[PDB]
RNA sequence: CGCAAGACGGACCAGAGCGAAAGCAUUUGCCAAGAAUGUUUUCAUUAAUCAAGAACGAAAGUCGGAGGUUCGAAGACGAUCAGAUACCGUCGUAGUUCCGACCAUAAACGAUGCCGACCGGCGAUGCGGCGGCGUUAUUCCCAUGACCCGCCGGGCAGCUUCCGGGAAACCAAAGUCUUUGGGUUCCGGGGGGAGUAUGGUUGCAAAGCUGAAACUUAAAGGAAUUGACGGAAGAGCGAUUUUUGUACACACCGCCCGU
């Protein structure tokens, strides 16, 4: 009868200043009829963007969730909301004749953002190894997991969210963990695979504007 | 009617393809997945319960949804392929590949493909019993 | 007859006897 | 008359093994006895590869792969012909079939 | 995009490990227990198997409380069918989950009791110890982790052999048996009647343990061979010398079960 798309309007969504590319696409919303405000429906949306669409030279198997925080006249302003890996990357990392070690921590940044970080690593076969399997004993696994947890804790609570995302973009935490665990048992494919937002501080417009410039 | 975008740039959407063994869904949403552009199911094309999952119905639904979203102003689509998941099979139905190929035929640009089948860490008991479905 | 069902039939017959052959009787 | 020395399963030095569910019929079958198959394939088929490589917005964009673990009971494995009966002498040979050309 | 409840810990996960057996898989902490290895420590026969008597013992089931997501006996329907009271599909009650009391049964299987001695090779694998060129990490140094080459001791297994066994299938034990004796516990005596009746005993119940006879019958049964069928793909005692299964051999037009 009456076209629902005649009352729709298009908005442009921007990424925070941490990333090179800022315009991450467009979105749609119904105009305000006085009952429902377009801004209210516009806020709270989550966008999963591949890192290769945010930074030119970075990998594409790392995705970032960005949540719209404020609307500035046809410009949705997003903020960091999460990070994850693609399904096929994780499926290809897990293989049958090796050990997998996983860890998770709950760390609060200096500016109030509470995060839950997950880390995964795999034991590596030696260059001249003749034995088919590469298994780490339980105490070695526990030591590796504790080394993961302490490194992930010391790289978040000291910094703030802006510096945390900067470390996440090349995933320097995984490289630090991989280097630190060489003495216990060699590890390859060490990554921080998921990051969850648990608690946010009270919303501040000035903080958002400093985050976007 | 749509975004004001230069000819060079592509307007992007996300296509959720649900390929079951009984039906096929091609759904188009914005990048946030909260706004629906067009949803066409394989059961809308064929008037039979056998052919809802057939490759032909998937091809028809893909063309219909491609035309509808081309009307509004979406030129490229990201692909999220989904199976039924859960306790049941993780293998996509026979309409996924045909729907994707038909969507490519209609002139749509293709973004990144991603498998989004729900995978439990462990789940509730599956339907069927100890001895399974004996047909 | 399958031995399982033969055993079940014997048990049911014994239960029926026990109901009929009451200890009070 | 024992047909196999290992009783058709891989249980040694343990009592109980948790059961899994057949992908085909949802039957309960012990994990060591079940027939396992790891399938790594392409999301898009052969013709779809050429049809998609031209419509993509990226250059040399690699198509994702599908990884699936499949479990079968004996009846479904035999009926689906992923497993066949062998001779009395050929049963002992447990080398995987020469799929590598 | 959030919220709530309950149940389960995928992939890694293996002819890998632990436990007396049932059984045991998210992280961290606490508590007690244990095998193996190392030992120029201590006691000095304290040991093996076991009537009586005890602890534990899958699932299902029973009685009280708490929760009830999924699945789901019984049940109500829809299909299929000559007929279905079944297989298939929609719901769905006990139950499936936790706590406290019962129950003591499984193809509870390696269908193989435990302790000790002897009797062929080979390559791996898990734990502990010992020795040794060489690559890697702890920025240097030893030393300790990850690899590599070996040796010893327990452990789960594998391949091979005219060691010898056995009706054979097969077994390094199922060997060291008419050339018959290392110690010891349980237990069988043609097929049915029958694990039935009765007595005793245990239990709330369901049932558990012990356990006959009258009568009836010339075979029942094991391993292997050649055929026939299928809605499946010089060597052996000897018969005998496309794959596979068989309870068929008057060979599926077979055989056979219960009202
Ligand atoms: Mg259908
Ligand atoms: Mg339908
Ligand atoms: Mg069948
Ligand atoms: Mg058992
Ligand atoms: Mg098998
Ligand atoms: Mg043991
Ligand atoms: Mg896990
Ligand atoms: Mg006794
Ligand atoms: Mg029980
Ligand atoms: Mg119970
Ligand atoms: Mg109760
Ligand atoms: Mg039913
Ligand atoms: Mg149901
Ligand atoms: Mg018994
Ligand atoms: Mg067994
Ligand atoms: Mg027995
Ligand atoms: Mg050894
Ligand atoms: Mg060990
Ligand atoms: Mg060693
Ligand atoms: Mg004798
Ligand atoms: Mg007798
Ligand atoms: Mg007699
Ligand atoms: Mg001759
Ligand atoms: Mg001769
Ligand atoms: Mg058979
Ligand atoms: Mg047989
Ligand atoms: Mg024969
Ligand atoms: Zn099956």
């Amino acid at each position: 009868v009456v076209d629902p798309f005649s009352k729709k309007d298009w908005y442009d969504v921007k990424a925070p200043a941490m990333f090179n590319i800022r315009n991450i696409g467009k979105t749609l919303v119904t105009r305000t009829q006085g009952t429902k405000i377009a801004s209210d429906g516009l806020k709270g949306r989550v966008f999963e963007v591949s890192l290769a669409d945010l930074q030119n030279d970075e990998v594409a198997f790392r995705k970032f969730k960005l949540i719209t925080e404020d609307v500035q006249g046809k410009n949705c302003l997003t903020n960091f909301h999460g990070m994850d890996l693609t399904r096929d990357k994780m499926c290809s990392m897990v293989k049958k004749w090796q050990t997998m070690i996983e860890a998770h921590v709950d760390v609060k940044t200096t500016d109030g953002y509470l995060l839950r970080l997950f880390c995964v690593g795999f034991t590596k076969k030696r260059n001249n190894q003749i034995r088919k399997t590469s298994y780490a004993q339980h105490q070695q696994v526990r030591q590796i997991r504790k080394k993961m947890m302490e490194i992930m804790t010391r790289e978040v609570q000291t910094n703030d969210l802006k510096e945390v995302v900067n470390k996440l973009i090349p995933d320097s935490i995984g490289k630090d963990i991989e280097k630190a665990c060489q003495s216990i048992y060699p590890l390859h494919d060490v990554f921080v695979r998921k990051v969850k937002m648990l608690k946010k501080p009270k919303f501040e417009l000035g903080k958002l504007m400093e985050l976007h410039g | 009617l749509g975004p004001q975008v230069a000819e060079g740039e592509n307007v992007f959407g996300v296509c959720h393809i649900f390929a079951s063994f009984n039906d096929t869904f091609v759904h188009v949403t914005d990048l946030s997945g909260k706004e629906t552009i067009c949803r066409v199911t394989g059961g809308m094309k064929v008037k039979a319960d056998r052919d809802e999952s057939s490759p032909y119905a998937a091809m028809l639904a893909a063309q219909d949804v491609a035309q509808r979203c081309k009307e509004l102003g979406i030129t490229a689509l990201h692909i999220k392929l989904r199976a039924t998941g859960g306790n049941r099979t993780k293998t996509p139905g026979p309409g996924a590949q045909s729907a994707l190929r038909a969507l490519a035929r209609s002139g749509m640009k293709i973004g990144r493909i991603e498998d989004v089948t729900p995978i439990p860490s462990d789940s509730t008991r599956r339907k069927g019993g100890r001895r399974g479905r004996r047909l | 007859m399958r031995a399982k069902w033969r055993k079940k039939r014997m048990r049911r017959l014994k239960r029926k006897r026990r109901k009929m052959r009451q200890r009070s009787k | 008359t024992k047909k196999r020395r290992n009783n058709g399963r891989a249980k040694k030095g343990r009592g109980h093994v948790q059961p899994i569910r057949c992908t085909n019929c949802a039957r309960c079958v012990p994990k060591d006895k079940a027939i396992k198959k790891f399938v790594i394939r392409n999301i898009v088929e052969a013709a779809a590869v050429r049809d998609i490589s031209e419509a993509s917005v990226f250059d040399a964009y690699v198509l994702p792969k599908l990884y699936v673990k499949l479990h079968y009971c004996v009846s479904c494995a035999i009926h689906s012909k992923v497993v066949r009966n062998r001779s009395r002498e050929a049963r002992k040979d447990r080398t995987p079939p020469p799929r590598f050309r």
